[PDB]
RNA sequence: CGCGGGGUGGAGCAGCCUGGUAGCUCGUCGGGCUCAUAACCCGAAGAUCGUCGGUUCAAAUCCGGCCCCCGCAACCA
RNA sequence: AGGACCGAACCGACUAAUGUUGAAAAAUUAGCGGAUGACUUGUGGCUGGGGGUGAAAGGCCAAUCAAACCGGGAGAUAGCU
RNA sequence: GUUUAUUAAAAACACAGCACUGUGCAAACACGAAAGUGGACGUAUACGGUGUGACGCCUGCCCGGUGCCGGAAGGUUAAUU
RNA sequence: CUUUAAUGUUUGAUGUUCUAACGUUGACCCGUAAUCCGGGUUGCGGACAGUGUCUGGUGGGUAGUUUGACUGGGGCGGUCU
């Protein structure tokens, strides 16, 4: 593996990879984000050479999980709409996994589909505490409001 | 399938010789990680077969030549 | 209901059949009703592969609801059933949401009763509810792998799978045999056990009824050969070992998991 | 004792016909086979 | 299959480490005691110290084989 | 009523007399047992040789089974006849 | 009930029950390169496999060795740094 | 030098932990009024089951081979210079 890595955020410390690797974070996390450059270490020399134009904008490409760790473990009041089954709860025949998937048809792609629940979340409409990746490494509370739909 | 999408593979011929030393065929297989990979103008994952030391192929090539081979020929299900 | 015979007949001495008080003639109208392809232990690749299973009167059984998940509303019944392979009796169930199933019995069901699957709601009994809210000391059916499968564990004429923690992010259940598993906390469950715990009045008698119920007889390894049981074949039934499974291990020991991943979910094991 | 030859050409047709064997490799060297043999049938199965 | 601690008169112990020195309790035999049996006490024989060899002025003890308990090797590109 | 019984057609074959270079690669005559049941069974379908399949005898795979067949390796090899 | 078709029809084999064990379901298990499908759409009062064989009375002593289950204080140990 | 904390630094191990790889006979819509298949979303396990390479334990379940002459024929026995 020989690859040039370009994150700043959970792990990662260098915007350039110039030797060789044990672990791919390459083909891992860095390429569903579009935010990683390759190499065949013909051309390790040339990117230090285009770093000096390119890193500032590059800088902004490898933001797309520093995006994510900064907007979510901020303190926040997240309004969700949310649905209620005939027995008043957002339960009947719904359970855990209908009462958070709705995009399925409308709106763009998200960056979820796995969260372990040590709380009952999404339980009908007010205030409720939703236990959460602020990072897709960092498990921390943040706050939702439910409101009717 | 053991044939990778980036190199030409066969599992090859192969025998013990290493424990009693006497040449007995057991045969010698690649892995074949079913991997996907992702497509961020298509807002996507699509996937490639490929193998151990097979995945350090793409990674030492580039996986973007590879995933454009794929769009060449069309998705299809 | 059970009907138990006295010594009346030969092959009739013992024999023990389950009824129900409401019955019905013949084959049902079909939207309840669908060919279920039973193949007596016969695969996709046209062998006997599950062996001394099947042989008998055919079968076409219905596929039952064990998913059981439902909007609250209450159901009439008009009639009840006992089941062919399940051990249990399934209700023929008509929830005023215009629904038509059968359902297996819970802890309660009748013709003016519902099903519950609410979060904080479906506390009372014979409700389908997150097992969170059912104590470490209340038994447990419909017990389901992840997340809105429906249940695979605990679905026979009286069994139940005790919760013993629910503290953290998952619940900790005992089971009838002597493994320990972690269930995770959201996956929905029902307070009790099953209908027909009395099943076990069901003493039988006639050989003839496990052959119509599509389970074959089984032979003694010491008259098979070798090959499909090694401590079997030659004259005057031979003892010296202990007997043996084909499968290259024993049958009183050898734990065995083919695919391992029903491990992954069970945190301690049966023990001798 | 009991009939040790039943007469029902059916499971002789689709036992050993030409288009549902041509469709495997090894029905196929049997036509093959047969072919370059020379015989005035490569089925015996109409 | 190697390195070290342990292996007691017919039975069970004490002694046990550069070590020799056989001593306590039972069964036995003489004595003592009880009206007598009895256990219990004194003395005496028994000593193959697991079994074989080796080192040492001296081996139960230290050293090497083996059988048996325990600590370690329980595995090698 | 009955995996009760006696019993045809329908299915089988414990015994007995015979057959034994036969009428017939177990059948006959006659006693005999299943026949409302784990029975009898037609059509269509399916697994191919140390492999199936077996209420198990190490049974049954084209009046054959304790090991079905052919085209090639092949002039297999035989301290051998 | 089943029984070596065309030798044994039984004193062998089967069964409910009884003990033992694997198996928590995408099951153990079977077969197939594996996808896969049967098991079962049933799910430990269920399913595989073991010895024993409805029913009344029962099964005393004990793991030397054999395979197997499980637990713990902890020394090292292929592979590998 | 040794042990060794703080900690700079490469690599091996660990505890607890996440979903972001990977799985998904979890679930909902969608191609598609296709039980396939795939992606989207979202539930759940998870850097693990998995599988290759290596390698240690177990294992005739399975397959190819191997298992004396001499000798008053001689099994076994005894003997082989």
């Amino acid at each position: 593996m020989q690859v040039i890595l370009l994150d700043k955020v959970a792990n990662l410390g260098s915007l350039g990879d110039q030797v060789n690797v044990k672990a791919g974070y390459a083909r891992n996390f860095l390429v569903p984000q579009g935010k990683a450059v390759p190499a065949t270490k013909k051309n390790i020399e040339f990117f230090e050479a285009r770093r000096a134009e390119l890193e500032a904008k590059l800088a902004e490409v490898l933001a797309a999980a520093n995006a994510r760790a900064e907007k979510i473990n901020a303190l926040e009041t997240v309004t969700i709409a949310s649905k209620a089954g005939d027995e008043g709860k957002l339960f009947g025949s719904i359970g855990t996994r209908d009462i958070a998937d709705a995009v399925t048809a409308a709106g763009v792609e998200v960056a979820k589909s796995e969260v372990r629940l040590p709380n009952g979340v999404l339980r009908t409409t007010g205030e409720h505490e939703v236990s959460f990746q602020v990072h897709s490494e960092v498990f921390a509370k943040v706050i939702v409001n439910v409101v009717a739909e | 399938s053991r044939v990778c999408q980036v190199t030409g593979k066969r599992p090859v011929t192969g025998n013990n010789r290493s424990h009693a030393l006497n040449a007995t065929k057991r045969r010698f297989l690649p892995n074949l990680h079913s991997h996907r990979f992702w497509v961020e103008s298509e807002k996507r994952f699509v996937t490639l077969r490929v193998s151990a030391k097979g995945m350090r192929v793409i990674d030492k090539k580039g996986i973007d030549t590879v995933l454009a081979e794929l769009r060449a020929r069309g998705e299809k299900y | 209901a059970v009907v138990k015979c006295k010594p009346t007949s030969p092959g009739r001495r013992h024999v023990v059949k389950v009824v129900n008080p409401e019955l019905h003639k013949g084959k049902p109208f079909a939207p309840l009703l669908e060919k279920n392809s039973k193949s007596g232990g016969r695969n996709n690749n046209g062998r006997i592969t599950t062996r001394h299973i099947g042989g008998g009167h055919k079968q076409a059984y219905r596929i039952v609801d064990f998913k059981r998940n439902k909007d609250g509303i209450p159901a009439v019944v008009e009639r009840l059933e006992y089941d062919p392979n399940r051990s249990a009796n399934i209700a023929l169930v008509l929830y005023k949401d215009g629904e038509r199933r059968y359902i297996l019995a819970p802890k309660g069901l009748k013709a003016g009763d519902q099903i519950q699957s609410g979060v904080d709601a479906a506390i009372k009994p014979g409700n389908t509810l997150p097992m969170r809210n059912i104590p470490v000391g209340s038994t447990v059916h419909n017990v389901e792998m992840k997340p809105g499968k429906g249940g695979q564990l605990a679905r026979s004429a009286g069994t139940y799978v005790q919760i013993v923690a629910r503290d953290g992010a998952y619940v900790t259940l005992r089971l009838r045999s002597g493994e320990m598993r972690k269930v995770e906390a959201d996956c929905r469950a029902t307070l009790g056990e099953v209908g027909n715990a009395e099943h076990m009045l069901r003493v039988l008698g006639k050989a003839g009824a496990a052959r119509w119920r599509g389970v074959r007889p089984t032979v003694r390894g010491t008259a098979m050969n070798p090959v499909d049981h090694p401590h079997g074949g030659g004259e005057g039934r031979n003892f010296g070992k202990h007997p043996v499974t084909p499968w290259g291990v024993q049958t009183k020991g050898k734990k065995t998991r083919s695919n391992k991943r029903t491990d992954k979910f069970i945190v301690r094991r049966r023990s001798k | 004792m009991k009939r040790t030859f039943q007469p029902s050409v059916l499971k002789r047709n689709r036992s050993h016909g030409f288009r549902a064997r041509m469709a495997t490799k090894n029905g196929r060297q049997v036509l093959a086979r047969r072919r370059a043999k020379g015989r005035a049938r490569l089925t015996v199965s109409k």
